[PDB]
C-alpha cells in the first residue's frame, strides 16, 4: 500500500518535552519506529513511504 | 593451588592439611561458604519439582566439616559476621545446636545452662550472642553500592537471599527478649563479651527508654570492670575502649552519680546539665569562658541559641533576656573568628538601652 | 514529567479540529502523552495497515 | 566479524 | 619504597615495551595504585596544552607502538587517549596494561578516557574476557580491569576551549557542571546521561534522533552550535566512529571526529590520524599507516 | 565410589562451564583418591557413556585422559582406557578431534608393542571401517602413528587399508590421507613406497580437487626429501611437472612456494635440466599470486643453485624475466621483487649489478609505489655492502634529494640512516653545499622517530667531520632554533645538545651549549623543564667539577625547589646521580 | 565576590621555502586573563552587616509598644519578609514548575536535577543568600514561600554527597558548611524538630553516606509534613506565628529519628557527646 | 587487493 506522512513543521514542534527532546524529533523517532515495524511486516516490499511538509509548494 | 569440597568430602585429612597450611587457598570462611552452599543447594525432583535438600550422609559430612573448621577458627563471631552472610550464620548455628543435641522447637530459656553440658552451654550462648549481634547489625545503617544496568538472574538470587534474611531478622526480633534472658542467666573473657553484647542491645532497645539506658549503663560499667580485671590477656575478648567510653559518657550524662572530677568536667557536659537544670547564668558564664578559650563548637552554640529562642517563643521573658545575653556572646565569638553578623542579633539590637550596651 | 502513572489500556480520542475530518475520512485520531502508549498507538496503526473500502452504512 | 560497527 | 617501586615500575614499562605481559600480583598492585591515583581526579579532568590527542585504539598494540613512534615517547610528550582500547585487539591486555602503567607512572603527563567498550557486558560479549581467560587462566585480571574501568574518568577539557570525549552530546545534559555532578562510579547503564555520553554520534541532521547502535542519541549541527555557545567551548573533539582519512570535520568546523586505529579489525585498510596541540594552541595532524609485521 | 560419582554428576549438570572445567581438572585428583580399580571399574565407562554438548570441556577431558593414562596405570591398562579415547575421537568438532588424535599419539608412543598390535590395530581398523569421515581422518592419523611396532603382516594390512582410504571418494579424507601420507613415508621403506605409495600418489595427483593436489604435492616434496634422486627422477618428476603445469593457480602458487625445498631435494643438476624452465613458466603465468611467490623464491633458488652455470643461467634466462616482472605493473609483485632482487644482488656481485641491476634498482627507487620504495630503501644495505660506496653514491645522487623529502617516514628514516656514508664519500664540500639544509629539515620534521634518527645521524656527521667544523656550522643552527615557540623543536635541540656535548669535547660544551641549556631551564613549560633536567643528568660527567659546582648546582636546586612533582623527582634523580650533595 | 608586524618578525617556521608547521588555529586560543578576585573578605563582613541592618530596619514594624521591660525584640513584618522571599525566588530561579508547595519525590528531583545545579552554582557564587535566608528563617512563613530554593539546594547537596568518594566529609569544605547552614536555616524556621536541628552539628564528623541517607530522611519528613501557610498559629500574646509540633499526627521524626539513632549508635566511636545532646525527644 | 590467499 501507499504510506504518506504529512508532518507539521510549524514552530509549535520547537517545544520540548520532559525528555529534553523536541516534538519534531519525537515525530521523526515515531516514524522511524513505524517503518521498522512495517519492515517487520513482510508487506514492506509493497509499502511505499512518502513525505509532505506544511510549507508552500513546490516544496 | 586449588583444593575444593569434593576433595574435602572424600577425605578429611586433606582439610586438616589445608587448615595446617600457613596460607590456605581458599580462605577457611570461603570453605565454609562453599560447604554450606553445597548443603543448601535444593533438590530438583525429576518432575522439575523444587524441594529442600534431603539431609543425606554427604550433607551431614559437609555440615560437620564446616563445624570443625569453625571450631578451628574458635567460633569468632566477629570474623563470622564480617565474612559470612546472615542465612549462612543462621543455618550454621542451627546445625551447631543440632550437633549439641538441644531438642529443636524447645525455647532456650527453658534449659538450665548449669545442667547443660559446657560445650552445649557455650553453643547456646554463642547462638544467642549471634542473634543479638545480628539484630544490632540489622539496626546498623549500611550504605548500598551503586547498582548498574539490570541483570535478572543475579538480582533473583540476591532478592531471594534478602527475603530469607528479612524473615530471619524478623524471627530474631520476635525472639530478642528471650535471648536477653538467656544472656543474663549465662552472666550469672566470655563474660565480658556477653556483658558488652547485652549493654549494646540495651542501648539499641532503650533508644526509646531511659530505664534501658540505665540497664546499659550498669552493663557497660560491669564490662569496663571485667576489662580492667582481665587486662591484656584477653585471647578471645576484643571490645573497643573508645566506643565503650563513649557509651559510658552518654550514660553518665543520662545518670549523674556526682563526683564530677572523676566524672566529666567538660564545658559541653556543664552546658548539658545546666540546660537540664536551669542555671542559665552559669550557661552565660560558660559561654564567655568559651569566648575566651575557643573550645565549644560554633554550631553547638547556634543550636543552643535557637533552642533558647524557641523557649522564648514558648513564653519566658527572663529567658528572653538570657537569649539577648547568649546572642551577644555568640555574636562576639563569631566576630572573633571574623564571620558574618546575625539578623537575629540585629533584631535584638533594634532598641538597645544602657543595660544592653 | 507526568507524576501520574498512565494505567489506561486504550487510546483516548483527541479534541481537535482535525478529529471530525479524521472521522469523516474514516480514521481514529490519537493523542499521546508518554512513549509507552506512543508505542501502543504505533502498533495500533501497524495493525490498522490493511486494504479495504470505506463505506457509509445507513439503516 | 559480520559487522565492524558494533550495531548491537 | 617509592623509589624502588618506581624503578620496578620502569622495569615493568620496559617489559611491556618488549611486549611481555606481567604477573597477576603485579597486575593486582598496579590496579590498586591506579584506583588510588584515579579516585582523586574529577569527571572533567582538565588537561593543559600542549598535548597530543589520540582516538580509538582497540587493543592493536603494534599500531599503538607506531603511534608512540609518531608522536613521541610517553615521558616527553603529553598524551590523551579517548577510549575504546580493550575490545577485539590481539594484544589487548598488553595494551591496556601499558596504558595503565603509563598513567600510574606519569599521572599528569598522560590521561586516558573511558569509551563505551570499557564495561563488563561489552567486554564479555566482545571477547576481552575470552582473551584474559586464555592468557591468565582465571578471571581475576578481568575483574580488576573492569573495576578500574568503573573508576576511569568521563570527559577531558583543553584550556576551556576544546571538549574531548568519546561519544558526543546528549539532550539530558546541558553543561559541564552537570557533567561534574554526574557520578561515574558505576558500570554504564543502557539508558541515561553516561550512556548517551559514551554512545552518541554526529550527523548533518538537525535536532535529535535515535541512534542505530541501540544506545544513546544522535545530534545535529545546530544542536552542537547551541551547546558550544551555551558553554563557551570552541571545538568538540570526539572519537568513536571509524573514518577512512583518519579525521573528519563536521558541523562547519565544530566537531572533530578522530580515529587513530589504522586498518580496523585488520581488514578495513583505513589510515589513522592524531592531533597535536602546540602550546600557543596550534593544531597539527599526523597521519600514518600500520607497521609491517 | 558412588558418592564421588554423584558429586561428579551434580557438578557436571549446571549452567556455567567453569565448574565443568574445574571438574575435568579435579577428575585426576578424584580418581587417584578413589584408586585405580575404582576408576577403571566405574568412572571410565561413565565417561564413555556421558555425551557432552560443550566442546571445551570435551577438549579438556581429552587432554585430561592423555595425562590420566599414568594414573590408570600405563601400558598394561592403556587397552582398558582405549575405548573412551576412540568414543571421544568419533565426534563432530575438529579441535577436539585434534586433541583426541594427539592423545592417541601419546598413547601409541608409550604403548608396549605387543599390546599396541593386539588391541590398537583392531581399534584402528574399526575406526577405518567407521562410516564417518571424521572417523576415517582419525584412523588415517592413527595409521601414521601405528607403523613401527607392528609386525610386517600388520604393516601390509595397514598399508592396503591406507590405500583404500586414499581411494575413498569423499575429499576431506583424501586431504587427511595426503597429509598422513606426507607424514607416513618418514617411517616407510623405499621398496614399500615405490611399490604402493607412489602409484596412489599419482592417483592423488591425477584427482580433480585442488586441495588434494595441494596436500599431495606436499607429500611429493616430503617424499622427494626422503627418497634418493635416482628413483624420484624416474617416478615423481613428471608428476610434479604436471602438477606445476596444472590449471589451478592455487597449487601453482604453493609449488612456487615449495619449489625451493623441491630443488633442494632433487639437487642442482635437475634444476639445470628442467626446473628452471618450469619456474620461468610459473613466474610468467598471468597470476599475481604465482608471480609473487616465484619472485619471492628466486633468491634462495639462486643461492641453492651451484655456481657452475649460475651467472650464465641468470644472464640468459633469469634477468630478462626479472626485468619483465619489473615492467609488470602489479604492486605486490613489484614490492616483493624489489626486496628479492637486492637480496640476490651480492650473488651477482659488483660487475653484474653495475652492468644490469643498478638501472633497474634506480627505476624501482623512482617508482611511485610506497611499498616498493620502502622495501628497496629498507634493504638497500645489501647493495651497500656489495657495491662500492662511491659508485653507488654517484649512481644515487640524482635521486637522493627527492627521496630525502617525501611521503613515508619509513623511507625518510632509511635515507637518514644511510646518508652519512654518502657524506663521508663526498667530503665536506658537497654535504655543506646541499645536504646541510636537508639535515636541518629532518631536524624540524614532523615525526619523533625522524627527529631521533636525525640526531643520531648528526652524531655520525660530527664524529666523521670533526669538532671544529660542526662548531662553525651546525652549532649555530641548533642554538638558533633553540628559541622557537614549539616545545617540540625545543626537545629536538635538547636531544641534539645531549649528543653534541658527549661528542664535542668539553670546551664548546662549557662555553656554547651550557649557557643556552641553563637559560632554557627557566622555560614555563614543565615538559622542557624536566627534559633539561635529564639533559644535565646526561651531560654532567663530561664537565669539570668547578663549572658543575658553580652553575649547575643552582639550576639543579631550583629544579628541585619548583612545584611540579615530575621535574622535582627528575631533578632529585639527576642530583643524586651527579652526587653534588 | 565573583599584530602582523610582530608575526612576520617571528614567522615562517625556520624553513623559509617550505610550509609552516601548524595547519591552522582553532579560535582565539589561550583565554588570556585567568584572573582571580581576591580583594578582601574583611569589611565585606561589614558591608553585609550594613545591608542586613537596613533590611532589618525596613522589615521591622515600629509598633511603639516597647515589648518587655527592655529585652523584647520587635517582631518583623511577615508581609515584608514574604515580599523579600518572593522576589528572591524570582531573582534566583524564574522556573516555577516545582513551585507547588508540596514536595515532589526524589525521583522527581532526579528528573529536574538541572535547575538544582544552576541553583547550587548561584548559591556558591553569591554567599549573601545565606544571610538573606537567615532573615527568611527569622520570618515564620517565608520558609514556606522559599520552599523551591530549599528543595533545589537539598537536591544539589544530595547529588554532591552521592558523588563524593572521600571517606572523610571535610575534604569538600564549602559543601559541609553549606549543608550545616541549610539545615540550620530550616531548623531556625521551625520546619524540623530540634534533633533534626542538631543534625547540622553532627554533619562535621559524620561520614558522607550517613549524611546522604539522613538528608534523604529529612526529605521524607518534609514530604510528610509539607510546609504550608496553615498550621502557623497566630498568638495574641506575640505576633510570631507558631507551628505547634506533635499536633500534626506524624509529630516527631518517628522512623526518621529512629534511623538517626541507628546512625549515631553505629558511629558511637566519636559521637557520644552528641548522642548526649539528642537524648530522647 | 592483489592477494587472493586461497
Ligand atoms: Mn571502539
Ligand atoms: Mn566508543
Amino acid at each position: 500500500p501507499i504510506l504518506l506522512f504529512l508532518i507539521d513543521t510549524s514552530a509549535s514542534m520547537n517545544q520540548r518535552s520532559h525528555l529534553g527532546t523536541t516534538y519534531l524529533d519525537t515525530a521523526k523517532g515515531a516514524v522511524e519506529t513505524f517503518m521498522k515495524l512495517r519492515a517487520r511486516d513482510p508487506a514492506s516490499r509493497g509499502d511505499r513511504y512518502m513525505l509532505v511538509t506544511f510549507e508552500e509548494p513546490p516544496y | 593451588p586449588q583444593t575444593c569440597w569434593f576433595e574435602f568430602l572424600l577425605e578429611e585429612s586433606l582439610l586438616e592439611k589445608h587448615l595446617r597450611k600457613p596460607c590456605p587457598d581458599p580462605a577457611p570462611v570461603q570453605l565454609i561458604v562453599q560447604f554450606l552452599e553445597q548443603a543448601s543447594k535444593p533438590s530438583v525432583n525429576e518432575q522439575n519439582q523444587v524441594q529442600p535438600p534431603p539431609d543425606n550422609k554427604r550433607n551431614r559430612i559437609l555440615k560437620l566439616l564446616a563445624l570443625k573448621v569453625a571450631a578451628h577458627l574458635k567460633w569468632d563471631l566477629d570474623i563470622l559476621e564480617k565474612s559470612l552472610s546472615v542465612p549462612v550464620l543462621n543455618m550454621l548455628l542451627n546445625e551447631l545446636l543440632c550437633i549439641s543435641k538441644v531438642p529443636p522447637g524447645t525455647k532456650h530459656v527453658d534449659m538450665d545452662l548449669a545442667t547443660l553440658p559446657p560445650t552445649t552451654a557455650m553453643a547456646v550462648l554463642l547462638y544467642n550472642r549471634w542473634a543479638i549481634r545480628t539484630i544490632v547489625q540489622s539496626s546498623f545503617p549500611v550504605k548500598q553500592a551503586k547498582p548498574g544496568p539490570p541483570q535478572l538472574s543475579v538480582m533473583n538470587q540476591m532478592q531471594q537471599e534478602k527475603e530469607l534474611t528479612e524473615n530471619i531478622l524478623k524471627v530474631l526480633k520476635e525472639q530478642a527478649a528471650d535471648s536477653i534472658l538467656v544472656l543474663e542467666a549465662a552472666l550469672k573473657e566470655m563474660q565480658c563479651q556477653v556483658c558488652y553484647d547485652l549493654g549494646a542491645a540495651y542501648f539499641q532497645q532503650g533508644s526509646t527508654n531511659s530505664a534501658v539506658y540505665e540497664n546499659a549503663r550498669e552493663k557497660f560499667f560491669r564490662t569496663k570492670e571485667l576489662i580492667a580485671e582481665i587486662g591484656s590477656l584477653s585471647l578471645h575478648c576484643t571490645i573497643d575502649e573508645k566506643r565503650l567510653a563513649g557509651y559510658c559518657q552518654a550514660c553518665d550524662v543520662l545518670v549523674p552519680s556526682s563526683d564530677s572530677t572523676s566524672q566529666q568536667l567538660t564545658p559541653y557536659s556543664q552546658v548539658h546539665i545546666c540546660l537540664r537544670s536551669g542555671n542559665y547564668q552559669e550557661v552565660i558564664q560558660i559561654f564567655i569562658e568559651d569566648n575566651l578559650t575557643l573550645s565549644l563548637p560554633v554550631q553547638f552554640r547556634q543550636s543552643v541559641l535557637r533552642e533558647l529562642f524557641k523557649k522564648a517563643q514558648q513564653g519566658n521573658e527572663a529567658l528572653d533576656e538570657i537569649c539577648f545575653k547568649v546572642c551577644a556572646c555568640n555574636t562576639v565569638r563569631d566576630i572573633l573568628e571574623g564571620r558574618t553578623i546575625s539578623v537575629q542579633f540585629n533584631q535584638l539590637f533594634l532598641r538597645p538601652n544602657k543595660e544592653k550596651i | 514529567m507526568s507524576v501520574e502513572s498512565e494505567q489506561l489500556t486504550g487510546v483516548p480520542l483527541d479534541d481537535s479540529a482535525i478529529t471530525p475530518m479524521c472521522e469523516v475520512t474514516g480514521g481514529r485520531s490519537y493523542s499521546v502523552c508518554s512513549p509507552r502508549m506512543l508505542n501502543q498507538c504505533l502498533e495500533s496503526l501497524v495493525q490498522k495497515v490493511q486494504s479495504g473500502v470505506v463505506i457509509n452504512f445507513e439503516k | 566479524s559480520p559487522k565492524y560497527s558494533p550495531t548491537s | 619504597d617509592e623509589k624502588v617501586f618506581t624503578k620496578e615500575l620502569d622495569q615493568w614499562i620496559e617489559q611491556l615495551n618488549e611486549c611481555k605481559q606481567l604477573s597477576e600480583s603485579q597486575v593486582k598492585s598496579l590496579c590498586e595504585k591506579a584506583k588510588e591515583i584515579l579516585t582523586k581526579e574529577s569527571n572533567v579532568q582538565e588537561v593543559r596544552c600542549p598535548v597530543t590527542v589520540c582516538g580509538d585504539v582497540h587493543g592493536q598494540f603494534h599500531d599503538l607502538m607506531e603511534l608512540f613512534r609518531i608522536g613521541g615517547k610517553s615521558p616527553d610528550t603529553n598524551y590523551l587517549f579517548m577510549g575504546d582500547y580493550v575490545d577485539r585487539g590481539y594484544y589487548s591486555v598488553e595494551t591496556v596494561t601499558l596504558l595503565v602503567a603509563l598513567k600510574v607512572r606519569y599521572r599528569e603527563r598522560i590521561t586516558i578516557l573511558r569509551g563505551n567498550h570499557e564495561s563488563r557486558q561489552i567486554t564479555q560479549v566482545y571477547g576481552f574476557y575470552d582473551e584474559c581467560l586464555r592468557k591468565y587462566g582465571n578471571a581475576n585480571v578481568w575483574k580488576y580491569f573492569t573495576d578500574l574501568f568503573d573508576y576511569l574518568p568521563l570527559t577531558a577539557l583543553v584550556d576551556g576551549q576544546i571538549f574531548c570525549l568519546h561519544g558526543g552530546l546528549s539532550p539530558s545534559i546541558d553543561t559541564l557542571d552537570h557533567i561534574r555532578a554526574l557520578d561515574r562510579l558505576q558500570e554504564v547503564p543502557h539508558e541515561g546521561p553516561m550512556c548517551d555520553l559514551l554512545w552518541s554520534d554526529p550527523d548533518d541532521r538537525g535536532g535529535w534522533g535515535i541512534s542505530p547502535r541501540g544506545a544513546g542519541y544522535t545530534f545535529g549541527q545546530d544542536i552542537s552550535e547551541t551547546f558550544n555557545h551555551a558553554n563557551g567551548l570552541t571545538l568538540v573533539s570526539r572519537a568513536h566512529q571509524l573514518v577512512m582519512e583518519g579525521y573528519n570535520w563536521c558541523h562547519d568546523r565544530n566537531v572533530v571526529t578522530i580515529f587513530s586505529a589504522p586498518n580496523y579489525c585488520y581488514r578495513c585498510g583505513n589510515q589513522a590520524a592524531i592531533m597535536e596541540l602546540d602550546d600557543t594552541l596550534k593544531y597539527s595532524f599526523l597521519q600514518f599507516d600500520p607497521a609491517p609485521r | 565410589s558412588l558418592y564421588p560419582i554423584a558429586v561428579l554428576i551434580d557438578e557436571l549438570r549446571n549452567e556455567d562451564v567453569q565448574l565443568r572445567l574445574n571438574s575435568i581438572k579435579k577428575l585426576s585428583t578424584i580418581a587417584l583418591a578413589l584408586g585405580v580399580e575404582r576408576t577403571r571399574s566405574e568412572l571410565l565407562p561413565f565417561l564413555t557413556d556421558t555425551i557432552y554438548d560443550e566442546d571445551e570441556v570435551l577438549l579438556a577431558l581429552a587432554e585430561q585422559l592423555g595425562t590420566f593414562t599414568t594414573l590408570v596405570g600405563g601400558p598394561e591398562y592403556v587397552h582398558c582406557l582405549l575405548p573412551p579415547l576412540e568414543s571421544l575421537a568419533t565426534v563432530e568438532e575438529t579441535v577436539v578431534r585434534d586433541k583426541a588424535v594427539e592423545s592417541l599419539r601419546a598413547i601409541s608412543h608409550e604403548h608396549s608393542p605387543s599390546d599396541l598390535e593386539a588391541h590398537f590395530v583392531p581399534l584402528v581398523k574399526r575406526l577405518a571401517g567407521g562410516d564417518w569421515f571424521t572417523s576415517r581422518t582419525s584412523a588415517c592419523g592413527l595409521f601414521s602413528v601405528c607403523y613401527p611396532r607392528v609386525s610386517s603382516a600388520v604393516k601390509a594390512e595397514l598399508r592396503q587399508y591406507f590405500r583404500n582410504l586414499c581411494s575413498d571418494d569423499t575429499p576431506m579424507v583424501r586431504r587427511a590421507a595426503a597429509s598422513k601420507l606426507g607424514e607416513f613415508a618418514k617411517v616407510l621403506e623405499l621398496d614399500n613406497v615405490k611399490s604402493e605409495i607412489i602409484p596412489m600418489f599419482s592417483n592423488l595427483a591425477s584427482d580433480e580437487q585442488d586441495s588434494v593436489r595441494l596436500l599431495a604435492v606436499e607429500a611429493c616434496v616430503n617424499i622427494a626429501q626422503l627418497l634418493p634422486q635416482e628413483d624420484l627422477e624416474a617416478l615423481v618428476m613428471p608428476t610434479l611437472r604436471q602438477a606445476a603445469e596444472d590449471k589451478s593457480w592455487r597449487v601453482r602458487y604453493m609449488v612456487a612456494d615449495k619449489f625451493t625445498e623441491l630443488q633442494k631435494a632433487v639437487g642442482p643438476e635437475i634444476t639445470k635440466t628442467d626446473l628452471v624452465p618450469a619456474f620461468q613458466n610459473l613466474m610468467k603465468d598471468c597470476e599475481a599470486e604465482v608471480r609473487a611467490a616465484a619472485s619471492h623464491k628466486v633468491k634462495e633458488f639462486c643461492e641453492n643453485l651451484s655456481a657452475d652455470c649460475r651467472e650464465n643461467v641468470i644472464m640468459s634466462q633469469i634477468l630478462p624475466c626479472i626485468k619483465e616482472l619489473v615492467s609488470d605493473a602489479n604492486q605486490h609483485v613489484k614490492s616483493a621483487l624489489a626486496s628479492v632482487i637486492m637480496g640476490l644482488s651480492p650473488i651477482l656481485g659488483k660487475d653484474n649489478t653495475i652492468e644490469h641491476l643498478l638501472p633497474l634498482f634506480l627505476a624501482q627507487l623512482k617508482d611511485e609505489c610506497p611499498e616498493v620504495r620502502l622495501n628497496i630503501i629498507s634493504n638497500l644495505d645489501c647493495v651497500n655492502e656489495v657495491i662500492g660506496i662511491r659508485q653507488l653514491s654517484q649512481s644515487l645522487l640524482p635521486a637522493i634529494v627527492e627521496l630525502a623529502e617525501d611521503a613515508k617516514w619509513r623511507v625518510r628514516l632509511a635515507i637518514i640512516e644511510y646518508m652519512p656514508l654518502l657524506a663521508g664519500q663526498l667530503g665536506v664540500e658537497f654535504f655543506d653545499e646541499k645536504l646541510n639544509s636537508l639535515c636541518m629539515a629532518w631536524l624540524v620534521d614532523h615525526v619523533y622517530a625522524i627527529r631521533e634518527a636525525a640526531t643520531s645521524n648528526l652524531k655520525k656527521l660530527v664524529e666523521k667531520f670533526g669538532k671544529e667544523w660542526a662548531h662553525a656550522t651546525i652549532i649555530p643552527k641548533v642554538l638558533a632554533m633553540s628559541g622557537d615557540p614549539n616545545y617540540l623543536h625545543r626537545m629536538t635541540t635538547l636531544f641534539c645538545i645531549n649528543v653534541l656535548s658527549e661528542v664535542c669535547g668539553q670546551d664548546i660544551t662549557t662555553k656554547h651549549m651550557l649557557p643556552t641549556v641553563l637559560r632554557m631551564a627557566g622555560d614555563p613549560v614543565a615538559n622542557v623543564r624536566f627534559n633539561v633536567a635529564k639533559s644535565l643528568q646526561k651531560i654532567g660527567p663530561i664537565l669539570d667539577n668547578s663549572t658543575l659546582q658553580s652553575e649547575v648546582k643552582p639550576i639543579l636546586e631550583k629544579l628541585t625547589q619548583d612545584q611540579d612533582v615530575d621535574v622535582k623527582y627528575f631533578a632529585q634523580e639527576a642530583l643524586t646521580v651527579l652526587s653534588l650533595a | 565576590g565573583q599584530t602582523n608586524r610582530r608575526h612576520t618578525a617571528a614567522v615562517p617556521g625556520p624553513g623559509g621555502i617550505w610550509s609552516v608547521f601548524h595547519a591552522g588555529v582553532i579560535g582565539r586560543g589561550l583565554k588570556p586573563p585567568k584572573f582571580v578576585q581576591s580583594r578582601n573578605q574583611q569589611e565585606v563582613i561589614y558591608n553585609t552587616q550594613s545591608l542586613l541592618s537596613l533590611l532589618v530596619h525596613c522589615c521591622s514594624a515600629p509598633g511603639g509598644t516597647e515589648c518587655g521591660e527592655c529585652w523584647g525584640a520587635p517582631i518583623l513584618s511577615p508581609e515584608a519578609a514574604k515580599a523579600v522571599a518572593v522576589t528572591l525566588v524570582e531573582s534566583v530561579c524564574p522556573d516555577a514548575a516545582g513551585a507547588e508547595l508540596a514536595w515532589p519525590p526524589e525521583e522527581h528531583a532526579r528528573a529536574t536535577v538541572e535547575r538544582d545545579l544552576r541553583i547550587g552554582r548561584r548559591f556558591r557564587e553569591q554567599p549573601l543568600l545565606f544571610e538573606l535566608l537567615k532573615l527568611v528563617a527569622a520570618a515564620p512563613p517565608a520558609l514556606c514561600y522559599c520552599s523551591v530554593l530549599l528543595r533545589g539546594l537539598l537536591a544539589a547537596l544530595l547529588g554532591h554527597w552521592e558523588a563524593s568518594r572521600h571517606p572523610d566529609t571535610t575534604h569538600s569544605p564549602w559543601h559541609l558548611e553549606a549543608s550545616c547552614t541549610l539545615v540550620a536555616v530550616m531548623a531556625e524556621g521551625s520546619l524540623l524538630p530540634p534533633a533534626l536541628g542538631n543534625m547540622h552539628e553532627v554533619f562535621s564528623q559524620l561520614a558522607p553516606f550517613e549524611v546522604r541517607l539522613l538528608l534523604l530522611s529529612v526529605w521524607g519528613f518534609l514530604r510528610e509534613h509539607g510546609p504550608l501557610p496553615q498550621k502557623f498559629i497566630f498568638q495574641s500574646e506575640r505576633g510570631r506565628f507558631i507551628r505547634d509540633f506533635s499536633r500534626e499526627g506524624g509529630g516527631e521524626g518517628g522512623p526518621h529519628l529512629a534511623v538517626l539513632h541507628s546512625v549515631l549508635h553505629r558511629n558511637i566511636d566519636r559521637l557520644g557527646l552528641f548522642s548526649g545532646r539528642f537524648q530522647a525527644p | 587487493y592483489l592477494k587472493q590467499v586461497p
